[PDB]
RNA sequence: AAGAUGAAAUAAUAAUAAUAAUUAUAAGACUAAUAUAUGUGAAAAUAUUAAUUAAAUAUUAACUGACAUUGAGGGAUUAAAACUAGAGUAGCGAAACGGAUUCGAUACCCGUGUAGUUCUAGUAGUAAACUAUGAAUACAAUUAUUUAUAAUAUAUAUAUAAAUAAUAAAUGAAAAUGAAAGUAUUCCACCUGAAGAGUACGUUAGCAAUAAUGAAACUCAAAACAAUAGACGGUUACAG
């Protein structure tokens, strides 16, 4: 029947949620399913929603709360930047077990970030890789934090500070640094605490 | 023996005049712990300078203007520089709305008051508005 | 009596009526400008204003219902604003 | 709460602000005259002020919003009335 | 015919059942599926899996032999 | 050193976008920026000057419920239970 | 009158947890 | 009928300010068990500075000993606690609010129910 | 029950009222019994009345009340005459008490000096 | 000097020390914020606090078994003004007396200010007493908000009710109404060109003022409602 076939469809699959799409809080993990469009159906404005989506959109991922609304649009942004966070924990190779052997709605594990599992070492031409070199960016003086990869992590220094620390301040993010991530754990809240040192 | 606290700058902006009245807080170091702590709480106060715009020499409509309060102002600060009486610190007060308020300001913040402003401490309003009350007058059909 | 003398200054700062500041010594206009943030907050020059005339309690009302009618409208214009400028960023 | 408006006969502001960016050449000026003022006329401590200015208000001295439109455009998509 | 969970017998027809239902006949049906709870369950316990691009464009639902 | 206001700072363990490297970041911020708004009846504090001191104006005018953001009902009790704190000579 | 009193003196008298509400 | 009186009590002796307030509760408390009543809470708030300088009849406060009392009596003796303490020069402000009984013949006083301890029950475990 | 509320004295009232008319347990509506409660909560108004000769709008629930009494005495006489009768009798009521129109008016008030 | 005004002036502001300020006493009347009259009440009304008494909600259980609806006459209540007595009278303020303005002022504006406004016991029973819309019953397509319950695990964009807002259909001279100004049924009130006229006369009631009831002759071909397009406005906003 109809009814079966639409339990199934592609739009069913997309568990209901209407979370803000403009959120301005804390932002732990991602909260909107993202949706892609090849650029076949993109040139004709096809996303396999209801609604023509507008030209005015030329990226290929969105995420979205209602189909359709009282004011005859789509509630959607054009974005789908929580991919590329996860890609780029993935390119890191730090690891994060519940995986292995009514409903509880607690995040189980990880929640999807990585599958990788602890123990394995990375063989480069030069050989086996000792430890994970990043690049990232100050933020403040604090700990310290840097934004690393889409993740905002704790820098431990080996004695103090450069002195293009206080030099430049508040524009410190402005340059580009070497980190070691030291470790990556997550806590109950779902986000990740990445542990680093500069180098 | 009459200390003296502080002073009040009193201001009563009316439509139609500004009223200032600088006045001295006198108190007596010296009888139960309620009769003290009241006679602390409702200081003794006692004027000392009193001003409107007539006293400037401004006439009928003239009172109640920006200048009116402006000048009067500035001749309140010069009295206070000339009695000697920028000893001890001011708390200002304000009243009502009228036209000379922004006039009372802008002497007291600017050069005609730069000697009093730097001792006044509090600045408060004291516009005295009713719960209910009486009944006020009619409207004026012009 | 010295303990006393020791209790007057929080007595006294205890009754505050809320309409009193105290000036900043680098720039006294920026208290002043604090204190007509409190007037207009509280609408004291506005009851002032009011409280000049009497008004019948029918005018009274029929204001009153008048002003809350435009507040209201306000409201609901910047939400169709609101709803404007995000359609028109999403490109419709 | 949600205080949704009856029809309107339009959709308009009254008097759209706009983003009216300061001229460069009166905060330079602000800034020297300030300096001027602290440390002296003719201070070398901020020539480089001066030359600046200079080199700002040199060829000239001095060196709208779309809200309507749009709300004009979509005031009938977004509205909300009931069918005809 | 068995009492109810506060342990009282229904002898009498309430105020619910005596109003007409008609509207119910037309008003379309809410479409349901246990398997939209389990959606959001699964979501929530790996919100990492919402980062995986999904598309929404079917190929042809009638070619699926699953 | 650059005014706070015009900074960003990334709270720690949360994930970001180059996005929030920018003015519009903080622009958004901006626009976006308790006892009551629970079970609690308000009418059980008409004795509890310190609690309900919270919701009225340095002058003592009650806030208007488009600030409280109270329920209706409760905007009412709270109302009620301000005026009898301060009928009872609290307040 | 007896446990009035008894009520009286232990509630007033002792340095007690008052409802100070601060 | 339960009822919550709020008394504030003057402190004229410095030395020993709750020397007033214990008396009051004293008399009032007698009153009510004398006139087949109970008295179920004398709760002390503290020493207070009253919001304004208080004019009691013919002498000004500017602090006052808070107290609350919770007792079970009628609407004639209620009225007379009240009127008593209404022409005491010893207290400032006094009322007396309606606790109903409707649902729970026990019942904490407005500041306990205000922090959750709905009855007494509650308050004594 | 002397220290509370005046309505706790009139629910006990009723319920005396009502097992003193009940044709059988559990019974309530029979007109009987509904004149009885009626006849309980009439008095206690009527009391609150002469205390309160100004509250009009209450006066008005009492008018109101005892011409409901009467539309149901009057349905009982209609119904069974001698339950009726037996009534109105235990009730300190007559017929013409009953089957009279009754304004609760002025006239009244003076006739029978109800204050 | 003050006060007031558009600007001034007032037989009774101030040198008899005023006005302004700070205290202290006294008296009346009113009820800032919350607030939306949301609501409550038959309407009139009603929002500073507390208590006593009385009324008013929803849903379940049990019970009566049509006991209902409407309602001529009748009854009750009924704003503001007004009246009769007795208290009170701070503010406001008919009348009156003055000062202005004006060609003139009999007005608007200003000053003194009696009655009244307040309370107690009454009389009176009228308002644009309006939603200009009597009450009850059955029914009719939607949406959005709240509002109040009942769930189910903040989420069900949760169901069931009422109100509010915008509507479909329908109706309507249209404006528009919209769950009634729709589809129907029942009962009551009222209307039949304008003017004369809510007048006269009579009667009833009332201390009075008055309230109710309520004509006719004479004259005319008028008179009114909605909408349309202009003109005009000591009408708004925007531009140039
Ligand atoms: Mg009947
Ligand atoms: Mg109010
Ligand atoms: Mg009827
Ligand atoms: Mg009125
Ligand atoms: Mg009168
Ligand atoms: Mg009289
Ligand atoms: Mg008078
Ligand atoms: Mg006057
Ligand atoms: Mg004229
Ligand atoms: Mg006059
Ligand atoms: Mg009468
Ligand atoms: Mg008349
Ligand atoms: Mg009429
Ligand atoms: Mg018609
Ligand atoms: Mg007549």
């Amino acid at each position: 029947t109809l009814a079966e076939l639409l339990g199934r469809s592609r739009i069913a699959q997309v568990a209901n949620n209407h979370k803000p799409l403009t959120y301005t809080g804390k932002k732990f993990h991602p909260t909107h399913q993202i949706i892609e469009t090849k650029p076949s159906t993109l040139y004709r404005q096809e996303w396999g929603l209801k609604s023509a989506i507008p030209s005015k959109i030329k990226s290929r991922y969105l995420v979205y709360n209602d189909l359709d609304t009282l004011e005859r649009i789509t509630t959607f942004e054009p974005r789908g930047g929580t991919q590329w966070n996860r890609l780029r924990f993935q390119e890191m190779g730090v690891p994060i077990n519940p995986f292995f052997k009514k409903f509880n709605t607690e995040i189980i594990g990880t929640g999807g970030l990585s599958y990788s599992l602890p123990g394995k070492l990375k063989n480069s031409p030069n050989g086996v890789i000792q430890r994970t070199v990043v690049p990232g960016r100050i933020l403040n003086v604090v700990k310290w934090l840097a934004a690393i990869g889409g993740f905002v992590a704790d820098v431990v220094f080996f004695q103090s500070p450069p002195s293009s620390f206080n030099s430049m301040g508040d524009f410190i993010r402005m340059k580009t640094f070497l980190f070691e991530i030291l470790e990556a754990s997550m806590e109950k809240n779902g986000s990740v605490s990445m542990h680093a040192r500069l180098l | 023996k009459e200390e003296v606290v502080k002073y009040i700058l009193h201001g009563k902006f009316t439509k139609n005049n500004t009223h200032l009245t600088f006045s001295s807080v006198v108190e007596d170091k010296n009888l139960t712990y309620n009769d003290t702590m009241l006679y602390y709480l409702n200081l003794p106060q006692k004027v000392k300078i009193s001003l409107s715009t007539g006293c400037l020499g401004f006439r009928k409509a003239a009172r109640g203007e920006y200048e009116a309060a402006f000048q009067t102002s500035g001749r309140m600060f010069e009295l206070i520089k000339e009695k000697n009486m920028l000893n001890k610190d001011i708390e200002v007060v304000m009243d009502d709305f009228g036209k000379g308020r922004a006039a009372f300001i802008s002497a007291l913040v600017g050069k005609e008051g730069a000697s009093v402003v730097k001792k006044v401490v509090k600045i408060s309003d004291a516009t005295k508005l009713k719960f209910g009350g009486v009944r006020s007058p009619k409207m004026r059909r012009l | 009596a010295e303990i006393a003398r020791s209790s007057v200054e929080n007595a006294q700062m205890r009754f505050n009526s809320g309409k009193s500041i105290i000036v900043n010594k680098n720039n006294p206009a920026e208290s002043f400008k604090r204190l007509n943030r409190i007037m207009f907050e509280n609408n004291i020059p506005g009851d002032k204003r009011s409280q000049r005339f009497y008004m019948k309690p029918g005018k009274v009302a029929e204001l009153k219902r008048s002003q809350r009618h435009r507040k209201e409208f306000m409201m609901g214009f910047k939400r169709l604003i609101e709803i404007v400028k995000d359609a028109k960023r999403k490109g419709y | 709460p949600v205080y949704r408006l009856p029809p309107l006969p339009r959709l308009k502001v009254k008097k759209p602000i706009i983003r009216q960016e300061a001229n460069k050449c009166l905060v330079l000026m602000s800034n020297l005259l300030q300096c001027w003022s602290s440390y002296g006329h003719m201070s070398p401590k901020c020539a480089g002020l001066v030359t600046e200015l200079k080199s700002c208000t040199s060829e000239s001295a001095l060196g709208k919003s779309n809200i309507n439109y749009h709300a004009a455009r979509l005031y009938d998509r977004i509205n909300g009335k009931p069918h005809d | 015919p068995h009492a109810n969970n506060k342990g009282l017998y229904k002898t009498r027809p309430n105020s619910s059942d005596k109003r007409v239902g008609v509207k119910r006949l037309y008003r379309p049906p809410k479409l349901t599926y246990v398997e939209d709870r389990l959606r959001s369950l699964f979501y929530k316990q790996h919100p990492w899996e919402l980062s995986r691009p999904k598309i929404l464009v079917e190929n042809e639902i009638g070619d699926e032999n699953y | 050193k650059i005014d706070q206001s015009l900074s960003k700072k990334l709270p720690k363990g949360t994930i970001y976008d180059p996005f929030d490297f920018s003015m519009g970041r903080i622009h958004l911020d901006r626009k976006y920026q308790d006892i009551m708004k629970s079970g609690a009846n308000p009418l059980e504090f008409y004795a509890r000057p310190r609690i309900l001191s919270r919701y009225v104006t340095s002058t003592g005018r009650i806030q208007h419920r488009d600030i409280t953001g109270l329920s209706a009902k409760n905007q009412r009790r709270l109302s009620k239970a301000i005026r009898r704190c301060q009928a009872i000579g609290l307040m | 009158e007896s446990q009035l009193l008894k009520k009286i003196d232990k509630v007033f008298n002792d340095e007690t947890e008052e409802f100070t509400d601060a | 009928m339960l009822y919550e009186l709020i008394g504030l009590v003057r402190i004229t002796n410095s030395n020993a300010p709750k020397l007033e307030a214990k008396e009051l509760s004293s008399t009032i408390g007698k009153l009510i068990i004398q006139n087949r009543g109970v008295v179920r809470d004398i709760v002390p708030m503290g020493i207070r500075y009253l919001p304004k300088i208080m004019k009691k009849d013919q002498e000004k406060h500017f602090r006052a000993y808070h107290f609350l009392m919770l007792f079970d009596s009628s609407a004639a003796v209620q009225s007379e606690i009240l009127r008593t303490l209404k022409k005491d020069p010893r207290v400032i402000r006094s009322s007396i609010v309606k606790v109903d009984l409707d649902k729970q013949l026990d019942r904490a006083s407005s500041l306990h129910r205000s922090l959750g301890k709905k009855s007494i029950l509650e308050l004594v475990n | 029950m002397r220290n509370s509320e005046n309505k706790n004295a009139i629910k006990m009232a009723v319920e005396l009222a009502r097992k003193e008319f009940e044709r059988f347990p559990g019974d309530t509506g029979s007109s009987e019994v509904q004149a009885a409660c009626m006849t309980v909560r009439i008095q206690n108004m009527a009391n609150h009345i002469k205390e309160h000769r100004k509250d009009f709008a209450n006066t008005r629930n009492l008018r109101i009340l005892v011409q409901q009494r009467q539309a149901i005495l009057r349905y009982l006489k209609r119904d069974n005459p001698e339950k009726y009768y037996w009534t109105i009798q235990k009730l300190g009521l007559n017929d013409a008490a009953i089957t009279d129109e009754f304004n609760m008016d002025r006239r009244y008030m003076q006739d029978y000096e109800f204050f």
